[PDB]
């Protein structure tokens, strides 16, 4: 019945730039509260702990307060690293009311733009002789995370029968890396000769396209 | 209520936990487990001080 | 020197009851907390309950109490879904408190639940074509595809963990059919796309799969 509320959802900082998280606890919680980093991926790691004092190995501009019900987590001097969610922890597991949860705020660091290296890879034989072709459009290493990918198959737009995943942000340069999936039957696959990807990012002088022709190489 | 009665059995087993010491003598390392029980002492006392608190107001 | 490991994390239809368990070892300290934390698909921290080692204290939450069953022991922690729902689908963690000032000074690496009334399918590995359709002049990207698979997780790796720099595995995706798929990729200098052979080396161990495709610039 405790409830921690994290305030924001999301935040996006240059390196230098200071963040400040805030939780607000729904009961008492003297020094009940703790801060954790949480990578993707992997299990959190303690920065605060007792609602002030930095857990050891945790570097300087980790900071920890609050008064009576607002807490404050207070990243001074960011580094690309600190990229990640964090989460606070408030309250003692001996009730009345528990201990709960903050909820998550996602860390974005913010770098200079970068162009993503677009490549693109056609339905393996193997994975034709099923029934099923599966197109893939790569877009390494690029910053900002804002980008559309479009599909023409024979220069008429796909939609529905595409699938986008993309990585985690880069712990040392900041980047990120798209991967789009244009799936449909070996039957459609037959029907047209050249499929092509359309790339629209920030970094990109001109929308760039990377494309190839069924067969030809 | 089925919390508190819990909680007061739990706060019991930390003071039960981490007794009285030996007790065994040492120069200055006698009195050395005297910071160290005070310590862990002061502390029980503190967490069993919040734990209840929360039961009442 | 303290370490947790969970283990017992697989895919259970919705009711039939699993029992997790966590390797308490190395902890100097007689009785302590011993918190259960779940994390559902790229979902937030959700704190299950927790268990005063030295006794028999069992504290959940709200949620929790009734479906959930820590149980200590000597060699160790566990944690029974007694009734359990597709909702109950995350990662379970456990974590111990070493100061007794409800903090998670030491945490466990995980363990996957999924709850589905799917059954389990292996993954279809097919490469990701090269050549010259990838070639920046003096780097080149090549990958695998790890298509239609069930459940989480898949663990790619390139030529045995060897090739590191440059490897970006893909968060995994369900699709419409029900399945998962996921891709792996990497940068490699163009120059050597024949020299130095690469394998992606797949471990779907939820269906005992251990695929090792290699990738290789098409024909022609």
């Amino acid at each position: 019945e405790l409830v921690m509320t994290q305030t924001p959802s999301s935040v996006s900082e240059p390196v230098g730039g200071t963040v400040t998280i805030k939780c607000q606890a729904s009961q008492s919680i003297s020094s009940w509260l703790s801060w954790y980093q949480q990578k993707p991926g992997q299990p959190p790691k303690l920065l605060i702990y007792d609602a002030s004092n930095l857990a050891s190995g945790v570097p300087s501009r980790f900071m920890g307060s609050g008064s009576g019900t607002e807490y404050t987590l207070t990243i001074s001097g960011v580094q690309r690293e600190d990229a990640a969610t964090y989460y606070c922890l408030g309250g003692y597991p001996a009730a009345s009311y528990r201990t709960a949860f903050g909820g998550g705020t996602e860390l974005e660091i913010i770098r200079t733009v970068a162009a993503p290296s677009v490549f693109i890879f056609p339905p393996s034989d193997e994975q034709l002789k099923s029934g099923t072709a599966s197109v893939v459009c790569l877009l390494n290493n690029f910053y900002p995370r804002e980008a559309k990918v479009q599909w023409k198959v024979d220069n008429a737009l796909q939609s529905g029968n595409s699938q986008e995943s993309v990585t985690e942000q880069d712990s040392k340069d900041s980047t990120y890396s798209l991967s789009s999936t244009l799936t449909l039957s070996k039957a459609d696959y037959e029907k047209h000769k050249v499929y092509a990807c359309e790339v629209t990012h920030q970094g990109l002088s001109s929308p760039v396209t990377k494309s190839f022709n069924r067969g030809e190489c | 209520d089925e919390d508190l009665l819990k909680a007061v059995r739990l706060i019991k087993f930390l003071y039960q936990s981490n007794p009285p010491p030996n007790p065994e003598g040492t120069r200055q390392a006698r009195r050395n487990r005297r910071r160290r029980w005070r310590e862990r002492q002061r502390q029980i006392h503190s967490i069993s001080e919040r734990i209840l608190s929360t039961y009442l107001g | 020197q303290e370490q947790l490991v969970e283990s017992g994390g697989r895919l259970v239809t919705p009711g039939t009851a699993l029992t997790l368990t966590c390797k308490v070892s190395g902890f100097s300290l007689s009785g302590f907390w011993l918190n259960w934390v779940r994390q559902a698909p790229g979902k937030g921290l959700e704190w299950v309950g927790a268990i005063y080692r030295g006794s028999g204290s069992e504290w959940y939450a709200s949620w929790a109490k009734g479906r959930f069953t820590i149980s200590d022991t000597s060699t160790t922690v566990t944690l029974k879904l007694t009734s359990p729902t597709t909702e109950d689908t995350a990662t379970y963690f456990c974590a111990a408190d070493t100061t007794d000032n409800g903090y998670f000074t030491i945490w466990g690496p995980g363990t996957l639940v999924t709850v589905s009334s799917a059954s389990t399918k292996g993954p279809s590995v097919f490469p990701l074509a090269p050549s010259a359709k990838s070639t920046s002049g003096g780097t080149a990207a090549l990958g695998c595809l790890v298509k239609d698979y069930f459940p989480e997780p898949v663990t790619v790796s390139w030529n045995s963990g060897a090739l590191t720099s440059g490897v970006h595995t893909f968060p995994a995706v369900l699709q419409s059919s029900g399945l998962y798929s996921l891709s792996s990729v990497v940068t490699v200098p163009s120059s050597s796309l024949g020299t130095q052979t690469y394998i992606c080396n797949v471990n779907h161990k939820p269906s005992n799969t251990k695929v090792d495709k290699k990738a290789e610039p098409k024909s022609c």
